[PDB]
């Protein structure tokens, strides 16, 4: 109920008819008081991420860039790691899943890395991995 | 403690 | 009633155990649509890679319970290697094979042979399995 | 069309 994959699995549930908040956030609490919170929360994010039911990567979008926001080292590192972004280069890349992907979805994912590369010079990662696909003409 | 970025 | 929502409450992880009025919907509704098949492997590919131990293992068994209901539609559409690497990515330790629970990873091994006997004429199976035989990944038919 | 064996 109160574990990771209950939470995240309310918060990008594919039936709820709009966003539901209290689940996100109660989510982005939970794994900042955990040594193996983050980490386990951007392996259960990146599946989310990837499914093909838009309105489900959508909400894991939604919680991510949530996370993002209110979150120390711990989970701004898990993000950082490439152990992550390549799951998200995955996505909005055509050479794996980016032609099966709905152009929302990838949009939405270059607003956060971009967003993160300003926001967050210091993960220099996240940069190096926005410059990757902007030099390869995805952005 | 990472891996290397997708080619 | 949509493949996805079917899916969904098949392998949902809050079931207390295996949902067979969703998993048999499932592949009863994946036949009444000449674009099912090509849509229902991508719906457990996914399902099948999930962190979430019981949703991986019971798309297993939806993937197992489809493969013996529906015929060369359903059949084609798992032997092509556009499904196949799925599954070896799951095994593989090239891949998530070492981020993948032994019972999933058995679970996938133990149906790619059950194919291989059923379904000789799939030859994309055989030669997937044979080569995750060859590299180790399987030392013997279950 | 389907894709090659992942090696």
């Amino acid at each position: 109920p109160e574990t990771l994959e209950a939470r995240i699995n309310r918060a990008t549930n594919p039936l709820n008819k709009e966003l539901d908040w209290a689940s996100i956030n109660g989510f982005c609490e939970q794994l900042n008081e955990d040594f193996e919170g983050p980490p386990l929360a951007t392996r259960l994010l990146a599946h989310k991420i990837q499914s093909p039911q838009e309105w489900e990567a959508i909400q894991a979008l939604t919680v991510l860039e949530t996370c993002m926001k209110s979150c120390g080292k711990r989970f701004h590192d898990e993000v950082g790691k490439f152990r992550f972004l390549n799951e998200l280069i995955k996505v909005v890349s055509p050479k794996y899943l980016g032609s099966r992907t709905s152009e929302k979805v990838k949009n939405k994912i270059l607003e956060l890395l971009y967003s993160w590369t300003v926001g967050l010079p210091e993960e220099v990662k996240i940069a190096e991995a926005y410059q990757m696909l902007k030099k390869q003409g995805i952005v | 403690d990472d891996i290397s970025l997708l080619k």
